[PDB]
């Protein structure tokens, strides 16, 4: 069991923003919710406990509210600083190899114009291949706002294991990056027609393709 | 309040580990205490709690049978004993105490509150590594360019610097005679312990059958050094 949050939400200086927490039932529909931030270099901070207590220190701008199966935190007045992760948590959600903490979500104070990222794949080199090995690398530059969803295919199937995707950089236009592999057989590699790297950011998902020769 | 952490480091799959967190500027006798894992780059994850006088312990399923949490008040420490290590366990560990403020109500103590299961004060955390690697230099493949690249447009080229230990690691192309139209990526944490990472420069493409293109890669914690030719090849 998860809960459920957007991967990310971005808005301008002074604006608002809210974010999901979607669960149930056993979790948040019968338990309080707390939310913490995590800005990047940085330890966690409670900003709110029992659903839509803050604890002392925190801006009146973080507000929590609670409804049936989902949880909502909400910014008003959106400060640069506001630019960090954001995760929700229930103390139920442990019982059941299910997790405590949210997925959780990426808060953007933007600051210069959105950007498509620029998605690159290539498929395993033959000297990789005469080594006895296959490595499939999606390569995503210059976008934002700085969080992407990247998800693999072989052919019209679904990938999730023998990937490993990293976080957005900022590369030094101001712009970000991020780069998935897929680590993979030569047999894995030759079974199917084709591969293909789905990349998806701000209401878009680009998809590319390749294949063995 | 101050939450110290320590014992993180490298260690082997299998073998065990023994984290210390110290408390201070606190009652640290009346609050419950929490060990929450962050591996990099991802989410939070809750390992395990204690209440205040350490009657009550909590762990995660990932880690019962393995891991066991314990607290000594009369040293103001808590305790995370770590054995049978995984490469999945690799994390930064943080120390998290609980918000709710605990005292003995009725005599181990038979009524209390109990944890919340709130963390309102968190310490920095220790990084713990799980990888049978040993320092090892890195294989470094070619990236080759579209084959519906030849004339007119643009192509990008690269190379792949694969399973390496431990970082850093540096990419340059052509000895530094080309500087920008090139992008290099942070590493991936393969399962393997083994570090992998990618480098892309993007150029004309009529410039792909007269101008040489090589990556030069520095690996110096292996005292290795290699330089890849990136050919369109057919
Ligand atoms: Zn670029
Ligand atoms: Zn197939």
């Amino acid at each position: 069991a998860v809960l459920t949050q957007p991967p990310s939400v971005s808005a301008a200086p002074g604006q608002n923003v809210t974010i999901s927490c979607s669960g149930s039932g056993s979790n948040i529909g019968n338990n309080f919710v707390s939310w913490y931030q995590q800005r990047p270099g940085t330890a966690p901070k409670l900003l709110i406990y029992e659903s839509n207590k803050r604890p002392s220190g925190i801006p009146d701008r973080f507000s929590g509210s609670k409804s049936g199966t989902s949880a909502t935190l909400a910014i008003t007045g959106l400060q640069t600083g506001d630019e960090a992760y954001y995760y929700c948590a229930t103390w139920a959600a442990r019982l059941n190899s299910a997790r405590v903490f949210g997925t959780g979500t990426m808060v953007t104070v933007l600051g210069q114009p959105k950007a498509n990222p620029t998605v690159t794949l290539y498929p395993p080199s033959s000297e990789e291949l005469q080594a006895n090995k296959a490595t499939l690398v999606c390569l995503i530059s210059d976008f934002y706002p700085g969080a992407v969803t990247v998800a693999w295919k072989a052919d019209s199937s679904p990938v999730k294991a023998g990937v490993e995707t990293t976080t957005p950089s900022k590369q030094s236009n101001n712009k970000y990056a991020a780069s998935s592999y897929l680590s993979l057989t030569p047999e894995q590699w030759k079974s199917h027609r084709s591969y293909s790297c789905q990349v998806t950011h701000e209401g878009s998902t680009v998809e590319k393709t390749v294949a063995p020769t | 309040v101050q939450l110290v952490e320590s014992g993180g480091g490298v260690v082997q799959p299998g073998r065990s580990l023994r984290l210390s967190c110290v408390g201070s500027q606190f009652s640290f006798n009346r609050y419950g205490m929490h060990w929450v894992r962050q591996a990099p780059g991802k989410g939070l994850e809750w390992v395990a709690g204690i209440s205040f006088d350490g009657t009550d312990r909590y762990h995660a399923d990932n880690v019962w049978g393995r891991f066991t949490i314990s607290r000594d008040n009369s040293k103001n420490t808590l305790y995370l004993q770590m054995s049978s290590l995984r490469a999945e366990d690799t994390a930064l560990y943080y120390c998290a105490k609980d918000l709710r403020e605990d005292e003995c109500e009725e005599w181990p103590c038979r009524k209390s509150r109990g944890v919340a299961g709130v963390f309102d004060k968190w310490g920095q955390g220790t990084m713990v590594t799980v990888s049978s690697a040993s320092t090892k230099g890195p294989s470094v493949f070619p990236l080759a360019p579209s084959s519906k690249s030849t004339s007119g447009g643009t192509a990008a080229l690269g190379c792949l610097v694969k399973d390496y230990f431990p970082e850093p690691v540096t990419v340059s192309w052509n000895s530094g005679a080309l500087t920008s139209g090139v992008h290099t990526f942070p590493a991936v944490l393969q399962s393997s312990g083994l570090y992998s990472l990618s480098s892309v420069v993007t150029v004309p493409s009529s410039s792909l059958g007269t101008q040489t293109y090589i990556c030069n890669v520095n690996h110096k914690p292996s005292n290795t050094k290699v330089d890849k030719k990136v050919e369109p090849k057919s």
